[PDB]
């Protein structure tokens, strides 16, 4: 099978720069005097989009700040001007030799400048207490780069066990991520403490940005 | 003078499979005596003649009566590959060159009580169309029906029909269907036959050929 | 197999003299 | 000299219609077993190669002249420059066969290493085009292979295929051919 | 104008078949090459099976060869992907691709996709729970409101505020198998006076179930 | 080919052709054109386990039409098909019923016009022709061919052997021979000339050979 390995698999780039993209294959994907090697943009909810075709050559009419390079095993994606218009992740895929593989995509974010995160917790509603459980939800809304930490506390005492987390890829508008946090405990050891505490940590402060309720105050 | 010599560059390389023999250096050996020893066979293929070995349909070299009626006992691909040959002679030897020509034989030996007797059919179903599953358009085909009786054993010839004169032993990825067709076998009917075992064996024809000896395997 | 831009070996590869590798 | 042209016959006047006087030919050269029996290069791109006459350049003499025939039959010759064991295996092998050894393999004896190999393929012919695998004379590999080379031995053709030349771009195509320095 | 529409997604218990289709529109479909190829959870895309060009030379990837059958149907324009043995790795988004046309050239005009849901599962209904803050969190200008969807399952779920109006700051996060049946959430912005005056209300549509459910966020 | 009477204002060179129960009378031959050789090679190979056998039904004129000559299509506008094609009665139903099969071809092509026409036809049949270039179509008299010239013929006649890499062939999957005609010179009309041109064909599959028994339900 040939294999395909896409360098960076996440990139932040401020608007107007230039994104590279590589793809190396396992062994050549030259045939004939062709590189069947293709480039496509994936934005969230869309099919695929062929983009680019035998590794160098566009596709219809997709703008020409666009362009693929690459013979054998050593392929790029060069995009030079970056606008808005590109947040997504790219792929690329070969059709030299059955089994058509696939690299595993990069997503390509917008650098900008750096947002640090809306913090909200919510309890559990009275009537998911009622049915017998409880969830503790935190939202870390709009914040840029996307690399932060939260943390759960129950008492003071760190909390690891049934945190579930989820985050919104890049917002086409201001280029933030955002993301929830869900501690999710049944009602009779929820009710066997006091404060809830989402500690969490992105790089644009010293502190941990913490938010939490007491169930006294309530 | 001497006699004056051209070194060719590109000969003499060692070569696995040269035609040569190197020199020698113990010499005046005498073996023993080994005049008439049983068994001597010469040629692979004469073997692969004269002994039939086994075909094989889920671990077990017979086919099963199911029961009375119509059945499609069996149907599989015409390759040295298929998978009812496997434990096959022809296959283990097969195995090694990578074309053949040549007529394959079959031989179905009924197992049965005295008191079960049953009719079957065979037939080479060449490529173009899909097997049939049931005589009557298998009918149409290069076959042979026959009953049971005192003999056990009906020998049949598989032909080959083919665009080229030799074919592959071999099986490559991008055949979906036996490049050679199938040859299924079928039951017309029967009456206290059920369960009973039909076993099949398959030997060399004699126009059957192996060329172009080649090593592919592990090491 | 017709004309053509592909390879033998590939699933384009029944349409190649073209390079289907010229021939089977 | 008037013919019937739409007949398709053969027609071949001569010298001596006007007086001349036709003479003698040795079309030696012109002799398709003999234009073919030499060395072409062959554009290697792996350590491991499918064996194929198709691959010559179809401008180059051989490949040109090859083209120039539909079906063709030859026994093969080949002159690589590699490294470590060269191993061969024929028409129709697992490729997982170019790794043993108990094939042909020759073993290094630098620059070259030069074999004759047998037509191996399991028509009666092989063609230069088709209307519709096989087509091969086997594949060589080894560790490494810098260079290839093959030349046809025996060949056969048959049915004539075209066979063009440079379009010239002017009345003739002009061009610099070997001359003795001027002094 | 070229038209890929394929259908016949479902959720389905392991072992399980299904069979979709791919009707097409806007080409002559009889004269070209045809791909499906899936696209997983974890979003990597894997190429399924291609037919040849209006006949049959059909080709597959190994994790796929005997249990699923791609087919088509030239009379009626119409290619199928018949699938036994569903693997839970095969819960994924299938896409029906036009495979060929001048040469080989990528895989352009791609169909739109049918979800498949592998799971042992067998569609359940969404719980749905206003998060709306404790006391002590109504402050400053803007004011975050919350909607948790609970344990559902096949996806999809659709969480609109106010019937469409707070399409504005609304963040909706991606789904979860907090144990093979999801959760989802979603949170507005809204101006603190807007609520609690102004009743901000969560649609939540589990087209699956046959649910559309709405709660109301009411404070404390 | 000759005609009595004398000389005349009209034509001779009288021709008539029989393949089965069919003929195919022409006052304006201009002889008939032969293949690569004059018998085919042998048609019992061992390809065939000597399993094959000969049609003589299958040897018959069967009708096909080409395309219309007209003044509009000038040099190198040219007309190709592979034969069989769709084939029809005895001989098509050959190839439902064996795997594998062989025959040359008889053909005699007829663009019947009036000699006022000006303007001239290349007929020739080729093996495994797969698209010339245009220059190539200069050396299209490498192959089996005859013209039809107006002021001369009006059929083309050429009878051709079967080829191939292989003793017997899978119609249903590669044909060797491929018929085409090809403009030289477009076609004139004059003052009575006729207008246009219709072209046909009249085929007969020869000496036609089948191996290999198929499995039916019809």
């Amino acid at each position: 099978d040939i294999v395909l390995t896409q360098s960076p698999a996440s990139l932040a780039v401020s608007l107007g720069q230039r994104a590279t993209i590589s793809c190396r294959a396992s062994e050549s994907v030259d045939s004939s005097g062709h590189s069947f090697m293709h480039w496509y943009q994936q934005k969230p909810g869309q099919p695929p989009k062929l983009l680019i075709y035998r590794a160098s050559n566009l596709e219809s009419g997709i703008p020409d700040r666009f362009s693929g390079s690459g013979s054998r095993t050593d392929f790029t994606l060069t995009i030079d001007p970056v606008e808005a218009d590109d947040v997504a992740t790219y792929y690329c895929q070969q059709s030299n030799e059955v089994p058509l593989t696939f690299g595993a995509g990069t997503k390509l974010d917008l650098k900008r400048a750096d947002a640090a995160p809306t913090v909200s917790i919510f309890p559990p509603s009275s009537e998911q207490l009622t049915s017998g459980g409880a969830s503790v939800v935190c939202f870390l809304n709009n914040f840029y780069p996307k690399d932060i930490n939260v943390k759960w506390k129950i008492d003071g005492s760190e909390r690891q066990n049934g945190v579930l987390n989820s985050w919104t890829d890049q917002d086409s508008k201001d280029s933030t991520y955002s993301m929830s946090s869900t501690l999710t405990l049944t009602k009779d050891e929820y009710e066997r403490h006091n404060s809830y505490t989402c500690e969490a940590t992105h790089k644009t402060s010293t502190s941990p940005i913490v938010k939490s309720f007491n169930r006294n105050e309530c | 003078g001497i006699f004056p010599v051209a070194c060719s560059d590109g000969y003499g390389n060692m070569v696995t499979t040269d035609p040569k023999t190197a020199d020698p250096a113990y010499g005046k050996v005498y073996n023993p005596p080994r005049t008439a020893l049983p068994g001597r066979f010469t040629n692979y293929l004469d073997v692969a003649e004269a002994c039939p070995t086994f075909l094989m349909f889920e671990n077990v070299p017979y086919v099963s009566t199911r029961t009375d009626g119509q059945r499609l006992l069996a149907k599989f691909d015409v390759s040295l590959a298929a998978k009812h040959m496997s434990n096959t002679y022809l296959a283990g030897l097969a195995q090694y060159y990578t074309q053949y020509t040549g007529t394959i034989n079959l031989h179905f030996m009924f197992t049965g009580p005295t008191d079960a007797k049953a009719r079957y059919m065979v037939a080479y179903v060449p490529p173009g169309m899909d097997a049939p599953d049931n005589p009557e358009e298998a009918a149409h085909c290069i076959h042979a029906e026959w009953d049971t009786g005192l003999n056990s054993k009906f020998t049949f010839s598989i032909p080959y029909i083919s665009a080229a004169d030799y074919t592959y032993t071999a099986s490559h990825e991008a055949e979906t269907t036996c490049v050679q067709g199938w040859v299924c076998v079928y039951q017309i009917t029967h009456g206290k036959a059920d369960a009973d075992a039909l076993v099949v064996s398959a030997s060399a024809g004699k126009d059957f050929e192996l060329r172009l000896p080649v090593d592919a395997r592990q090491q | 197999t017709t004309a053509y831009t592909a390879s033998a070996r590939g699933d384009l590869a029944h349409l190649t003299t073209t390079a289907a590798r010229t021939l089977p | 000299t008037t013919t019937t042209g739409e007949s398709a016959d053969p027609v071949t006047t001569t010298v001596e219609n006007y007086g001349g006087e036709t003479q003698v030919q040795r079309r030696h050269h012109t002799d398709v077993a003999f234009v073919l029996d030499r060395f072409v290069k062959v554009t290697v791109s792996d350590n491991q190669h499918t064996l194929d006459v198709m691959q010559a350049h179809k401008d180059n003499i051989v490949g040109a002249l090859l083209r120039a025939a539909t079906y063709y039959f030859s026994d093969l010759e080949i002159a690589v420059t590699h490294t470590g064991k060269l191993t061969w295996v024929p028409n129709g092998a697992p490729v997982s066969a170019l790794n043993n050894t108990t094939n042909p393999t020759a073993y290094h004896k630098g620059p070259v290493t030069r074999l004759a190999l047998p037509y191996t393929a399991p028509h009666r012919v092989l063609a230069t085009a088709y209307t519709g695998t096989s087509f091969n004379f086997g594949a060589v590999k080894a560790e490494t292979i810098t260079e290839l080379l093959v030349r046809m031995k025996r060949a056969e053709l048959y049915c004539p295929r075209p066979i063009l030349p440079i379009q010239p771009t002017g009345d003739r195509h002009k061009q610099p051919l070997v001359a003795p320095a001027k002094q | 104008e070229v038209m890929l529409v394929e259908s016949g997604g479902g959720l389905v218990k392991p072992g399980g078949s299904l069979k979709l289709s791919c009707t097409a529109s806007g080409f002559i479909f009889n004269r070209c090459a045809m791909s499906w190829v899936r696209q997983t959870p974890e979003k990597r895309l894997e190429w399924v099976a291609t037919i040849s060009s209006g006949g049959t030379y059909t080709y597959y990837p190994d994790s796929v060869k005997g249990r699923f059958t791609i087919s088509r149907d030239n009379a009626k324009n119409t290619l199928y992907l018949q699938m036994s043995s569903l693997r839970s790795a095969d819960t994924a988004m299938y896409y029906c691709v036009r495979r060929e046309d001048g040469g080989d050239e990528g895989f352009a005009y791609w169909g739109q996709g049918t979800v498949v849901t592998v799971s042992a599962a067998k569609t359940t209904p969404p719980s749905v729970y206003p998060l709306a803050p404790g006391s002590a969190a109504a402050a400053a200008s803007m004011v975050t409101l919350g909607c948790l969807v609970k344990g559902y399952f096949p996806e999809p779920v659709t969480v609109t505020w106010n019937s469409g109006s707070l399409s504005s700051g609304v963040h909706t996060f991606p789904a979860v198998l907090q144990s093979d049946l999801y959760t989802l959430s979603s949170s507005v912005t809204v101006p603190s006076s807007t609520w609690p005056s102004e009743t901000v209300t969560c649609n939540v549509a589990h087209p699956a179930s046959s649910t559309k459910v709405d709660k109301k966020i009411v404070p404390r | 080919d000759k005609k009595t009477e004398e000389t005349t204002l009209l034509e001779d060179r009288i021709l008539t052709t029989r393949n089965g129960h069919t003929t195919s009378t022409t006052q304006s031959s201009v002889g008939v054109t032969f293949g690569y050789a004059t018998a085919e090679d042998s048609t019992s190979g061992p390809n065939t386990s000597a399993l094959e056998t000969r049609v003589h039904q299958a040897e018959r004129f069967f009708k096909m039409a080409l395309f219309d000559w007209v003044p509009s299509q000038n040099f190198g506008h040219m007309h190709k098909v592979v034969l069989p094609h769709e084939p029809k009665g005895v001989y098509g139903g050959l190839v439902k019923s064996y795997a594998y099969m062989r025959n040359g071809w008889d053909v005699e092509v007829t663009a019947v016009g009036n000699q006022f026409n000006g303007g001239c036809l290349l007929v020739a049949l080729v093996p495994e022709m797969g698209d010339i270039s245009d220059r190539e179509k200069y050396q299209l008299t490498l192959y089996p061919h005859q013209f039809i010239n107006p002021r001369t013929n009006m059929t083309a006649h050429i009878t051709v052997p079967y080829v191939g890499v292989n003793r017997y062939d899978q119609y249903k999957q590669h044909r060797p021979w491929t018929l085409v005609v090809m403009v030289v010179a477009p076609l004139t009309t004059n003052t009575a000339g006729a207008q246009q041109i219709k072209v046909y064909a009249n085929i007969a599959p020869t000496n036609v050979h089948v191996a290999g028994e198929l499995p039916s339900k019809e």
